[PDB]
């Protein structure tokens, strides 16, 4: 379980590993933690599974409703809103650090992020899952400001491809989204586009 | 007239049909005034003995911590009224620690006597409130009414022939702003002598009057802290 | 998991003499092993002729004030009659016990006068039971302060002294030297208590420093 | 006793409050013609702003439901919003509950069935307006439903709702017993032929799905009005 | 009809000027507050003589030193007697001290305008209780008789008379009381209703007395003290 | 309690002629983990009253739209009327007591302070509902470690000019950025004066780590 | 709304209840089934709807009811109230079996049915079950046994009264009270039936024992037939 | 909200004035046959809309509760939609309770339960649908009628809607206790034929049978074809 | 009597407790908004009865969400109520979704709230048009009316009250689109001293550039910039 979404420039580049573990079993080795949930905003998922996508079509249902009630497109800070509330209302009984991009047409890039607790920040990069504590020197060092779309996806895709070689429970392919303003540009990164990096031998 | 079972219904022209017709049942009640000067705002009351004698259904009330009122209508409803009003008011006390603001008050009495004007068989709240405190700034007083549409007056008279008093009182507002205590509410009993059927004294049983404002506490003058305030002939 | 009290420390005495109540305070309140403020009074003139001291968990203390002020206005008010001594003390053992099973953690001490003019005060437990005496301090040096004024006041086991009634200058003169002596040796000292003092014209209140430490 | 009071049956049936009702959507009369196309319902309705102070673009009645459901309502336009939003409630609802989105019928069976618990219970009135209501499924066509304030959807190829029904209905049976994605000789040409405007395109308001595109879409004075200068033959 | 709640063409309720007859209908009391007492009286009229005429309680002792003295209505006052005794103990009870009477005053005086049809739960009253009393007490302000209406006005009263005889024994106590008791308030109040006289002439089983003096707390009267009386007479 | 909640550590202010002056560290502290660094916690409220946050983070955006929500509300009101800190503090401490009567208690533990007609204001409120006023404070390890710093100068002279209280509190969250081990190096500080509430961060710590070189 | 209420709880003016008696003249529209005890069981004697040859089968009739092993009742006025009330009270005599592990003497079931049914014409502002439905039972306690009720709330022992038009005088000219010997009382209820008939358009079912157990038999058709050339003349 | 009285009350003459307005709303409604048959039943009913306009393949009057009961109606269109609602919900409970599918005495006893209280309980008008039950319920077949009352009597034939007296005396007329498969849909569509107004369109009829194998409705090319083989 | 009871209808389907609720706004005093490019500016028509009520005795330009308005016309009691549940109403949007409400949904909220409390005979209507409007950064002016029946439409220059029969001619021949407000607050003191035909004590509130999204009673200058438009 790791998660990166980069703001780059007008939309946002996403990124999420691919395991579902049982504690040492990969129960799901091929899983797409990146879900839509209207039509440029997308949420990600992490720490627990079954109580974060109740909340992700819980917030379908909500933000979908919303949506078609003002016939306009929703603002990404709407959606990490009620993340904020359905989240934080129920504090207690989940663990979903969920961490959310998308396009709006007003503002632009954002990319918010509801942690464990249950909060909302606005963040230029985000970072969170199991895995996502092996890659803060790395993602720290190298994004530097305002990159370009190919740049943030081979950054989130190197930058995933170190913490999903280093955990233990984060691994397999790699599932990129690029949500802009021409819609999502998805794709899988399938085993040998997984740029892997070369181990020291002692 | 099919307009009898009617906290519901309109009359063709715009009428609700019986909350008019609780100002009605205000109209009937008896005669006060309150008013306010630059400082300190003032009520006077004076009190109906419909009995052998009495304390002749005592009027203004103390509600608060300087917000006092003068009920004028049913006396029971009254009572529930202030039970509200007086028990909010301490809520404001107890979370906020502030004095509760006399707007703030006034409308949200006005948001709960709307209630029974809304719904079905339930009458409105059939009591003339004649409101008055010392707030922040200047010394607010507030008619109320049963159709729950309070008003920011000053120098206000409600009650059995009270639209006399208001008539000597509307006369008479240049020498509002300014005018003590002392020489205030003689100028606030001199007209509530207009309301009294033409013969001859505001006694010290039957008013009752409450003094609120800067540097002194909602105050109530009954019968014989009233013996003070003397003057007048006509 | 959550530990919802604390002990705020903080010891608050008041003496019933013939015609007066002197209700000492301290000043100091303070968890763990940090000071928080000084300025804290415990003494809260409830009436012109009531006094409360109150000691233990200061968030406790405060909204209990906040009901007991409020329900004497409510009471005074709905009567046209102020509060006596002796029937603040009984709503404050009913509001003590009504919530017993998530109990106020205070003690808390009524001084004042009586009808008649003679002082008297209550002392209570966390959970509510009075009883009217001429002494017993309460609160953090509880134990400290209780055996002196059992000596200094009721005279208790101690031959024949010829004992006088207490006044306004030996029973103020015995609320000092507690305080500094209790200054010495508790923890929980107090820094200036401020005697809440009460009398038949009305209520003054002395205020004096203590060991700052 | 209280026969045309209550929501009761009277004498020899016949409960007279949904025909009163009913004539409650006749009241001024915005008039909806719904036209069905083996690949393409096409949505036509008439709009009078009254004084050039309306906001033309804030009064319709074209309102939709979800990404492939649009509706159209001509009865009293009070009642109109709290019966279109409870169908946008019951569509989001059934997406949320049931997994895929509603196709169009049990939306009208479900909104149908409300107002027929309005129509069953007293103390309620049934609220005066039907909703054409079309829409594509993967299975069928696209289709076009009614239920009226009594709660009988029927399923329809073409009536038409608000004033002027008979007039409409009569010259649209006229003009399918000879059999039209482009329908510009039927959508716009009912109501020209029912109330005689010939209208420019200001007080049409048209709302197309397509099987090609079922996105619901609310055209504007340039595609309508290349639709209406289409009517030269 | 037309409800409860609703305001009638001369100006008040109609359920409580229809409370206020209904008051006239039954037993008369009367009362006299002193400056060391407060007496009592009502003639309970006994219909047969072939009975047992020392349980129909119309002097009711509130608490120790509050009695009331109920007419009208009978027996619908024992649902607010019970509130003004469990009332008086709560008080007692929680602030461990005697009452006012214009506590428990205040208290009944609460239930009499609080009904209604359509509220709450069915516990509820529908009609006003139709009861005028009085609160024969002794405080520590003074003796005093607080006289209720049916309307949940109550006013401090030092002579009232209720019932049927409250207009002619009004007016004949409104001149013959001043001063003070001095012993004889009790017998010029038996003399008014002698004067009041129905069916008989006002021996010790038609008429219950009962005085609350400031000494002790009440006497209700047994009867060789109110023939001890009414030989006086 | 039950996870690892986002903290922050401290909320320092002091009161001054003038105003009152609060400063806190943008931290969001994922025990031992800085999560999130461009994260404020001292939220602004009308003019004339500021309000910090040391404990949970997401209590702290709970209370800042119930404030918020609460003091536009009343705001809008039109009829002057404003809240003076006062009735914040009061309000606050009565949620937060209200809100631990119930076992489901806010975690936060702030100082909200502001100057109102008269004089400024300073005023702390608990965790647990223990609520008081004082001259300067400071919540969590800052109570230990900028406090003397704190009640030392204002022990000695109880007057403090603006520059003097701004660089005192300064030179405490120095303190706080040597000693404390859940602190940030750059921190807004933020400061309520007759003119109104300002925020101004956000700022940095001049360190001094010339004492290393001498370690063997 | 208080204009459209039937006010069914309502006192009449003369004392009595307005929509009690007209179930009690809903009965005499439609209404027959008469029951006979004797020293042993008891019987209902019953008629179906009219001669209408379109009805197949029924198991037990749309008017004798089973209701435990020692129990039955039969139903006259209205028929979509009264099996709605004789499955609810059949829920009743189960749970006193649940209770208590007896069979239930049947006047507890006849008590617990008539308050439901009085509180249903008490308050609530329904209309009153229209059905005098009446009841066969058994119990250790006292003998075979029949109770018979009506929608005011009443009943009683009624040991020949018929339900329904043409009212029973005739039985209480005929009935020996003393002994009955159930054959015989086939022979009256055939009897009383002939004067107000095969099971095309009769119903008639017993109630009788084999070693302590009661038998509720339905008596099938033939010996309907055998009971109606029972006569010559009668 | 709500009211809590009923509208249905007794007359002076002691009668239920609202079931018999019920009853005329039934009578006022649209004919429908159903025959009992040795194995199986035909439920008969007829679908004349306003015009050649509507989709004849949409709205059903023939519909299955769940395992092998269909019911049809005559009267009021959507409350018949509110039965079949409850009926379904009412066969639901009873299959997660039970585990078979509901014999069809048990349903018409649970649907004419339902149907009571709305002779009841609180401003509720009663439904006016007397819809008729089928079901294959083992070994026989079984036909019902659930009144608007809440009366129900089985049978091998009957009619409702309009002109109904017609119906029951031309199938006491034309009943034989053995006449078993399509005779009996023979005689279903000859009596729906008897009024029909006018021409008899396989569009405007549609038929349900219980032939052992589940409630089905019947297919439009099948009842054109015995409308062929008329 | 088809009368008095909102849940049954005429003959002709109208119903009546609709119809008179709407004479009961028609029985009280005028209260325009007028749209413009740069915002929309609210006026109102006071009808001061004696010398004893003080300046702005009752309210009738509400605010709501620190942008919305509340110009209103009929019972100010049922008006004063929709408007403190509009608050909420604003209050739920705020605290649920964060982002500030814009104006359409409001509109249609409140709309469908006096809406669906006609649908009942235990509710009379309100008794109550009022209007609102603001504009955010990216919306436009955007103003709603709302009568007692529940129907809320978008408009320019519309105006409730007694005398909307004459308001409606004098904004409608006011040039509407492109002039920049001030000018217009100005202009709405000759609207209200035409439809004024016999204290017209006015009173004025918008939202505009000079604002920022906010509501000021005037700011207080034009009160005596605006009075300078008697003798027209």
């Amino acid at each position: 379980t790791t998660i990166m979404a980069v703001q780059f420039d007008g939309g946002v580049v996403l990124g999420a590993d691919s395991r579902t573990t049982t504690g040492s079993y990969i129960a799901n080795r091929v899983t797409d933690k990146l879900t839509p949930i209207h039509d440029r905003i997308f949420c990600c998922r992490s720490g627990s599974a079954a109580d974060t996508q109740a909340v992700a079509d819980a917030v379908t249902y909500q933000l979908g409703f919303h949506s078609i009630e003002l016939n306009e497109p929703p603002l990404v800070h709407t959606a990490a809103s009620l993340f904020k509330e359905m989240c934080y209302r129920y504090r207690e009984d989940l663990m979903a650090g969920i961490i959310i991009a998308g396009w709006d047409p007003q503002e632009g890039g954002q990319v918010y992020s509801v942690p464990m607790g249950g909060m909302m920040v606005r963040q230029s990069f985000a970072i969170g899952g199991s895995g996502s504590s092996y890659i803060y020197g790395y993602v720290d060092a190298t994004y530097r400001e305002g990159m370009t779309k190919e740049e943030c996806l081979q950054f989130t895709a190197n930058a995933l491809a170190l913490a999903m070689e280093r955990d233990g429970s984060s691994g397999g392919v790699i599932r990129l989204a690029a949500i802009a303003e021409s819609g999502v540009e998805r794709q899988v990164l399938l085993g040998d586009q997984i740029p892997k990096f070369a181990v020291a031998t002692p | 007239n099919q307009y009898d079972n009617d906290v519901t219904v309109w009359s063709p022209q715009g009428r609700i049909h019986q909350i008019e017709y609780a100002m009605e049942a205000v109209k009937q009640g008896s005669a006060t005034v309150g008013l306010k000067s630059k400082t300190h705002a003032v009520l006077v009351a004076l009190k109906r003995a419909q009995s052998e004698l009495a304390a002749h259904q005592k009027k203004i009330l103390h509600v608060d911590n300087h917000i006092g009122i003068s009920i004028a209508g049913l006396t029971a409803d009254a009572r529930l009224l202030c039970n509200f009003m007086r028990q909010e008011c301490l809520d404001s006390r107890f979370v906020f620690d502030r004095p509760l603001p006399v707007s703030r008050l006034v409308s949200l009495i006005g948001s709960k006597t709307q209630i029974p004007t809304q719904r079905y068989g339930r009458r409105p709240y059939g009591v003339g409130l004649l409101i008055a405190g010392y707030d922040d700034m200047g010394p607010h007083i507030f008619q109320t009414c049963p159709s729950a549409n309070y008003f920011d007056c000053r120098a206000m008279s409600i009650g059995a022939r009270s639209q006399s008093a208001r008539t000597y009182l509307e006369r008479h507002m240049s020498e509002f702003m300014e005018c003590n205590l002392d020489e205030l509410v003689k100028h606030g009993l001199r007209a509530l002598r207009e309301t009294l059927p033409a013969e001859q004294d505001l006694t010290t049983k039957n008013v009752s009057i409450g003094i609120v404002g800067k540097d002194l506490e909602f105050t109530i003058y009954d019968d014989d802290d009233v013996s003070p305030f003397l003057d007048g002939l006509e | 998991r959550f530990s919802p009290y604390v002990f705020n420390g903080g010891t608050i005495l008041a003496i019933a003499g013939e015609d007066f109540a002197i209700v000492a305070s301290d000043t100091r309140l303070s968890e763990g092993f940090s000071i928080h403020t000084r300025d804290s009074p415990k003494c809260y003139k409830l009436t012109d002729k009531t006094v409360i001291g109150c000691s233990g968990f200061h968030g406790d203390c405060l909204t209990l004030t906040k009901i007991i002020e409020a329900r004497l206005k409510m009471y005074k008010h709905s009567n046209n009659k102020a509060m006596t001594t002796g029937a603040i003390a009984a709503m404050l053992s009913t509001i003590l016990y009504s919530r017993r099973f998530f109990p106020y953690y205070v003690y808390n001490i009524i001084g004042g006068l009586d009808e008649e003019g003679k002082g008297a005060v209550y002392s209570f437990d966390p959970v509510g039971s009075y009883q009217r005496d001429s002494f017993k301090a309460g609160g953090s040096a509880s134990a400290m302060l209780q055996p002196l004024l059992d000596n200094q006041v009721g005279f208790k086991n101690m031959q024949n002294v010829e004992h006088v009634p207490l006044s306004l200058d030996r029973a103020m003169r015995l609320v000092k030297d507690v305080f500094i002596s209790a200054a010495e040796r508790d923890v929980y000292t107090g820094d200036a208590l401020r005697i809440c003092i009460v009398t038949k014209e009305g209520i003054r209140e002395e205020t004096v420093s203590l060991r700052k430490d | 006793g209280f026969d045309r009071h209550i929501t009761i049956f009277s004498p020899e049936g016949r409960l007279y409050q949904v025909e009163y009702a009913f004539k409650a959507i006749n009241q001024g009369g915005l008039t909806s013609v719904a036209v069905r196309g083996k690949d393409c319902a096409v949505i036509v309705t008439q709009k009078k702003v009254p004084d050039k102070l309306l906001d033309s673009s804030t009064v319709t009645h074209l309102f939709k439901i979800t990404e492939n459901i649009g509706c159209v309502m001509t009865g009293m336009t009070a009642d109109s919003r709290s019966q279109v939003q409870r169908a946008r409630y019951e569509a989001a609802n059934w997406k949320y509950k049931y997994g895929y989105e509603i196709p169009v019928d049990m939306l009208c069976k479900r909104i149908a069935d409300i107002s027929q618990v309005y129509t069953q219970n007293a103390e309620m009135r049934p609220l005066g307006c039907c909703m054409i209501l079309i829409g594509i499924d993967e299975e069928q066509g696209p289709q076009v439903y009614k239920c009226d304030p009594a709660g009988y959807y029927c399923g329809f190829k073409a009536t038409a709702a608000g004033v002027k029904q008979t007039e409409s209905t009569s010259f649209l049976e006229k003009k399918v017993k000879k059999k039209f994605e482009q329908t510009v000789e039927t959508a716009i040409t009912c109501l020209s032929t029912v109330l005689s405007i010939d209208f420019k395109p200001s007080e049409i308001e048209v709302g197309v799905v397509t099987v090609e595109n079922p996105k619901f879409r609310i055209l504007t004075e340039a595609e309508i009005d290349a639709h209406l200068v289409a009517l030269a033959e | 009809d037309r409800g409860v709640n609703t305001f009638s063409p001369e100006g008040r309720l109609f359920q409580v000027e229809y409370a206020i007859e209904a008051i006239k209908l039954g037993s008369t009391a009367i009362g006299i507050q002193t400056s060391e007492g407060v007496c009592l009286a009502v003639e309970k009229r006994i219909t047969s003589p072939l009975m047992e005429p020392s349980s129909i309680e119309k002097i009711v002792e509130i608490d120790a030193h509050i009695g009331c003295a109920m007419s009208g209505l009978i027996a619908d006052a024992k649902t607010l007697i019970d509130k003004a005794r469990v009332e008086t103990q709560n008080h007692w009870f929680t602030y461990n001290e005697t009452m006012t009477v214009e506590s428990v005053t205040q208290a009944v005086s609460n239930l009499a305008l609080q009904f209604g049809e359509e509220d709450a739960d069915p516990g509820a009253m529908s009609r006003p209780f139709g009861v005028a009393l009085l609160f024969g007490g002794v405080d520590e302000k003074g003796p005093q008789l607080f006289h209720m209406d049916p309307s949940g006005t109550f006013v401090q009263c030092d002579a009232r008379a209720i019932g049927s005889a409250s207009e002619g024994a009004q007016s004949s106590l409104q001149e013959v009381y001043h001063k003070s008791m001095t012993l004889k308030e009790a017998i010029k109040s038996s003399l008014i209703i002698l004067k009041q006289v129905m069916e008989e002439k006002l021996n010790a089983t038609n008429i219950e007395l009962a005085t609350v003096q400031p000494g002790q707390n009440f006497h209700m009267f047994t009867k060789e003290e109110l023939e001890e009386v009414i030989k006086d007479i | 309690t039950q996870n690892p909640m986002v903290t922050g550590t401290s909320v320092l202010g002091v009161k001054f002629e003038g105003g009152v002056v609060i400063a806190a560290d943008m931290l969001g502290s994922y025990g031992s983990l800085a999560r999130f660094r461009n994260i404020s916690r001292i939220m602004r409220v009308n003019n004339s009253t500021m309000l910090g946050a040391s404990g949970d983070y997401a209590d702290f955006q709970y209370l800042k739209q119930v404030l918020g929500q609460m003091v536009i509300d009343e705001e809008l009101l039109g009829d002057g009327h404003s809240y003076s800190p006062r009735a914040i503090h009061s309000w606050l401490t009565r949620a937060m007591y209200s809100r631990r009567s119930k076992m489901n208690p806010l975690w936060n533990t702030m100082v909200i302070g502001g100057y109102a007609d008269g004089e400024s204001f300073l005023g702390y409120v608990d965790m647990l509902g223990v609520a008081y006023e004082a001259p300067s404070l400071a919540t969590g390890y800052g109570a230990y470690l900028a406090q003397p710093l704190l009640r030392e100068v204002l022990e000695k002279q109880p007057v403090l000019s603006q520059t003097e209280a701004r660089d005192l509190v300064e030179r405490c969250m120095r303190v706080l950025y040597y000693r404390d081990a859940r602190s940030y190096n750059r921190f807004q500080i933020a400061t309520v004066t007759e003119k109104g509430v300002e925020i101004e961060g956000p700022l940095s710590t001049e360190t001094n780590w010339d004492i290393a070189h001498m370690i063997s | 709304s208080r204009r459209y209420d039937s006010r069914t709880t309502i006192f009449s003016p003369e004392g009595r209840l307005y929509q009690v008696e007209y179930a009690m003249e809903a009965i005499g529209h439609a209404g027959t089934c008469l029951g006979i005890l004797a020293n042993d069981g008891v019987l209902l004697a019953a008629e179906r709807r009219n001669i209408h040859k379109l009805l197949d089968e029924v198991f037990f009739s749309e008017k004798i009811y089973k209701l435990n092993e020692d129990m039955a009742c039969s139903v006259a006025g209205i028929t979509s109230d009264a099996n709605v009330l004789t499955n609810e009270l059949r829920l009743i005599a189960q749970r006193y079996l649940l209770q208590y592990q007896e069979p239930i003497p049947c006047e507890q079931l006849v008590t617990a049915l008539c308050d439901i049914k009085q509180a249903y014409t008490q308050f609530g502002g329904k209309r009153p079950f229209g059905v005098s439905l009446l009841y066969i039972g058994w119990d250790k306690h006292y003998g075979f046994q029949l109770y018979q009720s009506d929608p005011s709330g009443n009943y009683g022992g009624w040991k020949a009264t018929c339900i329904g038009n043409n009212s029973v005088s005739m039985l209480k000219q005929d009935y020996k009270e003393g002994e009955m010997t159930l054959k015989s009382a086939l022979a009256l209820a055939i009897k009383v039936l002939n004067k107000t008939l095969s099971a095309e358009k009769v119903e008639i079912a017993t109630l009788t024992r084999e070693n302590g157990k009661t038998v509720i038999r339905v008596l099938k058709q033939k010996e309907v037939e055998q009971l109606i050339k029972k006569h010559e003349e009668e | 909200r709500g009211y809590s009285f009923s509208l249905t009350t007794f007359s002076p003459s002691g009668k239920l004035v609202q079931i018999e307005y019920a009853l005329a709303a039934v009578a006022g409604g649209a004919p429908s046959v159903g025959i009992k048959a040795a194995n199986g039943v035909v439920l008969a009913t007829e679908k004349k809309q306003k015009s050649i306009l509507y989709d004849e393949r949409s709205v059903h009057k023939v519909e299955p509760i769940t395992k092998h009961i269909g019911l049809v109606y005559s009267g009021m269109g959507p409350d018949y939609r509110v039965l079949v609602h409850r009926a379904r919900k009412l066969a639901q409970q009873y299959y997660l309770v039970y585990q078979e599918p509901i014999p069809t005495a048990q349903l018409v006893q649970r649907v004419a339960s339902v149907m009571q209280e709305y002779t009841q309980s609180g401003g509720v008008r009663p439904f006016g649908v007397s819809l008729l039950i089928c079901g294959w319920n083992e070994g026989r077949p079984y036909l019902f009628q659930s009144d608007p009352s809440g009366a129900y009597f089985a049978w091998k034939a009957t009619a409702m809607g309009k002109n109904y007296v017609n119906g029951k005396t031309f199938l006491e007329k034309r009943y034989n206790e053995d006449l078993e498969l399509e005779d009996a849909i023979h005689t279903a569509i000859l009596t729906l034929k008897e009024s029909f107004e006018g021409q008899m369109t396989e569009d405007n009829i549609e038929v349900g049978i219980c032939n052992e194998a589940g409630f089905r409705r019947l297919t439009p090319t099948e009842v054109k074809d015995y409308l062929a083989a008329i | 009597g088809y009368d008095l009871s909102a849940s049954t209808f005429s003959p002709d389907g109208r119903v009546f407790q609709v119809e008179y609720a709407m004479k009961a706004v028609e029985n009280s005093s005028t209260a325009i908004g007028i749209r413009c490019k740069d915002g929309v500016v609210f006026g109102v028509e006071k009808l001061v009865l004696s010398k004893l009520y003080e300046e702005g005795s009752n309210k009738r330009l509400f605010n709501v969400d620190r942008h919305v308005g509340m110009a209103v016309a009929g019972l100010l009691a049922d008006a004063r109520s929709l408007a403190d549940i509009a608050r909420e109403e604003a209050s739920n949007f705020r605290s649920n979704f964060g982002y500030n409400i814009p104006l359409k949904h409001l509109a249609d909220r409140v709309a469908m709230y006096v809406h669906a409390y006609t649908l009942y005979s235990a509710v009379r209507p309100f008794g109550c048009s009022f209007m609102l409007g603001s504009y955010s950064v990216n919306d436009g002016a955007q103003l709603y009316m709302i009568d007692p029946s529940g129907v809320s439409y978008g408009y320019w220059g519309c105006a409730i009250g007694k005398a909307r029969q004459a308001a409606k001619t004098e904004i409608e021949k006011l040039q509407m689109k492109e002039m920049t407000c001030r000018d217009i607050v100005k202009e709405v003191a000759k609207i209200i001293y035409i439809v004024h035909d016999e204290a017209f004590e006015l009173e004025l509130s918008w939202v505009g550039e000079l604002t920022n999204g906010r509501h000021e009673i005037v700011p207080k200058d034009i009160r005596e910039e605006a009075e300078k438009y008697a003798k027209e």
